[PDB]
RNA sequence: GGCGUAAAGCGCACGCAGGCGGUUUGUUAAGUCAGAUGUGAAAUCCCCGGGCUCAACCUGGGAACUGCAUCUGAUACUGGCAAGCUUGAGUCUCGUAGAGGGGGGUAGAAUUCCAGGUGUAGCGGUGAAAUGCGUAGAGAUCUGGAGGAAUACCGGUGGCGAAGGCGGCCCCCUGGACGAAGACUGACGCUCAGGUGCGAAAGCGUGGGGAGCAAACAGGAUUAGAUACCCUGGUAGUCCACGCCGUAAACGAUGUCGACUUGGAGGUUGUGCCCUUGAGGCGUGGCUUCCGGAGCUAACGCGUUAAGUCGACCGCCUGGGGA
């Protein structure tokens, strides 16, 4: 998964303070960063339907989770997706 | 009854944590070196009661049937029930001695038949196979029968020791009716009886103060 | 997931009923509350509490006679999946009036014979028999 | 009304539409409820009478027409809206166990084959035989080499995985689960037609590889026959890479999620407490095996991992054949 700085430096760029690690932008910033990682992986390991599965739950939670920031507040959900280059 | 005299018998202790039955919470103190301690708290008024009742079906021309048949407790339960004027059943329990009594008559017809013409009709027509042959049919049937043979009829009340080994007793009574008294374990079933009493029935002590304890509410009743 | 907290209030009692519990404890709420007041003053159970101020926890004393359950029978009639609205004229009885239905009507919840004394229908909540 | 065994749980999962949804306050009055008005043609149905000499029949009056719309109120529940809350659901910190997955490397035992030494008449196989190999030197034994496949012991009603499945050792990438104490978000949830993905073995396509095993095939037996079981060989295949196939008694013949309901003995994996006496005892979680109580069941049996008591959603069944 993520290093242990990593995840800091996203829940920290991305919370509304240093342990506000389970805020909705946080939550879907740190999705977003593991999934962005998991890419790299599954471009040299095709056949490995076994962790595509948990990508495959990373990317759906991140859905739900966007679905409700959307439908909570619209414009903290536009703030997010630009400033994670989401939106196809 | 005396709760001192109670602990000081045996009546606390109670069988493995693993044996029990849980019907059987309300009346476990609690647990030591994973053997059930029975609360004799629980057990002195029950016990009370079940004496009061005892001494209610002794005084209103009642007959009680003392059963128990294992080995600690058989000669306790002979020696209770001859010091009362009363029957026991001290050997194995035969299957159908209360709900199938009508075939069970016949049995004791024949076992008075067998003691009288050996002892006051003394036969003498011995043939010396005939007559070992009859003398063993006549040990076996009294021990079998010996303790209600002047009973007559069905009793009024069963003090049963150890519920739990004693069930087919306990059904029939209930089959009949007839109101159970029973000592019942920590592993044993309370639900066929009418009056549990909660206390140790494998030590020798404990049985011969509760088998002592209902002789002598049995005799003030049957004195009136 | 829990969708339906009254039909699992009727089911720890018929559960803690038929276990011969003392008492049954769940998550509080004011309609759990009002239905638990129904069956107080009905003689159903003995006696209820509500502990906890953020996490209210009811606490509903069970009723036994003979050594037998109070409460014979207990069912949820209006539920998520199917919800069941009788008019005054058309309000059940149960057990030919022996037992009672709980209906919630616009002046509360109340049995289903207060709801016919008052003119009222609404939402049938539970059978009690 | 049902779906463990009688017909019936999709092989498993993700998930859009849809269905349902923890808890508090305020507001609305859409569902809901109450009252009134309008309408609900007459006949028919039903009730009390009347006339046909009775009846059928005719007929007066009433009830009914369980419906729809409108208007006025009620606010408990469902819904909408607004603001909350933390217990459901997630995030973070530190650790734990594991044949979970993908890639690369390597180790030993064994089978087969090739070359050589010793050595001589058998070997192999079977119920018994024969086919087969062998004096061109087999089998046995010893030495060296080649190649492929699978990983003895550990190993275990053990572990991991949604299922299918996963078993030498090492490294690289990687998913999930669980536990301790906290912090955080604040219903973000459950289920899911259509849809998509994974899906044993066999099979197919292309390119390799091929020791052992072995469909088809050949021969020897057995037999009345023997297109079989048994024996001697043996091609595809089994193996690898990439695609396809999408089926299994894909089984727990038992859909997923959540709550409640007496116990006993174990296994495995965390964690806490105590002169830790001990490989100790006492708690507290996760998964798991056997027995069994109430209950349920046609019975067998299931039984806190329910086939018990309930709730939400889905799939499926409607006599046996035809099929």
């Amino acid at each position: 998964s993520l290093s242990t700085e990593a995840t800091a430096k996203i829940v920290s760029e991305f919370g509304r303070d240093a342990n506000d690690t389970g805020s909705t932008e946080v939550q879907v910033a740190l999705l977003t960063a593991q999934i962005n990682h998991l890419q790299g992986h599954f471009a040299e390991h095709k056949k490995d339907h076994h962790s595509r599965r948990g990508l495959l739950r990373m990317v759906s939670q991140r859905r739900k989770l966007l679905d409700y920031l959307k439908r909570k507040d619209v414009a903290r959900y536009t703030q997010l997706i630009e400033r994670l280059g989401l939106r196809r | 009854v005396s709760m001192r005299d109670m602990l000081k018998a045996g009546v606390h202790f109670g069988h493995q944590t693993r044996y029990w039955n849980p019907k059987m919470k309300p009346f476990i103190f609690g647990a030591r070196n994973k053997v059930h301690i029975i609360n004799l708290e629980k057990t002195v008024p029950m016990f009370n009661e079940a004496l009061a009742e005892l001494n209610k079906i002794a005084s209103r021309k009642g007959k009680i049937l003392f059963v128990g048949t294992k080995r600690a407790a058989s000669e306790a339960v002979k020696d209770a029930a001859l010091s009362c004027d009363q029957f026991f059943v001290n050997h194995r329990w035969l299957g159908g001695m209360l709900t199938n009594w009508k075939t069970v008559r016949q049995s004791i017809k024949r076992l008075k038949d067998l003691e009288t013409q050996s002892q006051d009709g003394t036969f003498d027509k011995l043939t010396k196979k005939e007559a070992l042959m009859r003398t063993r049919e006549l040990e076996k049937l009294e021990n079998s029968l010996g303790g209600i043979k002047d009973m007559g009829g069905l009793p009024d009340a069963l003090f049963v020791i150890d519920a739990d080994h004693e069930h087919i007793a306990i059904k029939e009574a209930n089959n009949l009716g007839i109101p159970v008294f029973a000592i019942v374990d920590t592993n044993s079933d309370p639900d066929g009886v009418d009056f549990v009493i909660p206390g140790n029935d494998d030590a020798i002590r404990a049985v011969t103060l509760y088998l002592g304890a209902v002789a002598a509410t049995v005799r003030e009743g049957r004195s009136q | 997931s829990m969708q339906d907290p009254i039909a699992d209030m009727l089911t720890r009692i018929r559960n803690g009923q038929a276990a011969n519990k003392a008492a049954v404890t769940m998550p509080s709420s004011k309609l759990k509350v009002a239905i638990a007041n129904v069956l107080k003053e009905e003689g159903f159970i003995e006696d209820f509490k509500v502990e906890g101020d953020t996490k209210p926890e009811l606490e509903l004393t069970l009723k036994y006679f003979q050594g037998k359950a109070v409460v014979e029978s207990i069912q949820r009639v209006s539920r998520p999946g199917l919800r069941i609205y009788k008019r005054k004229d058309e309000l059940p009885k149960v057990m030919a009036g022996l037992g009672i239905a709980v209906v919630s009507t616009s002046k509360g919840v109340m049995t289903d014979r207060a709801a016919r004394q008052a003119g009222l229908g609404g939402e049938i909540i539970c059978y009690v028999a």
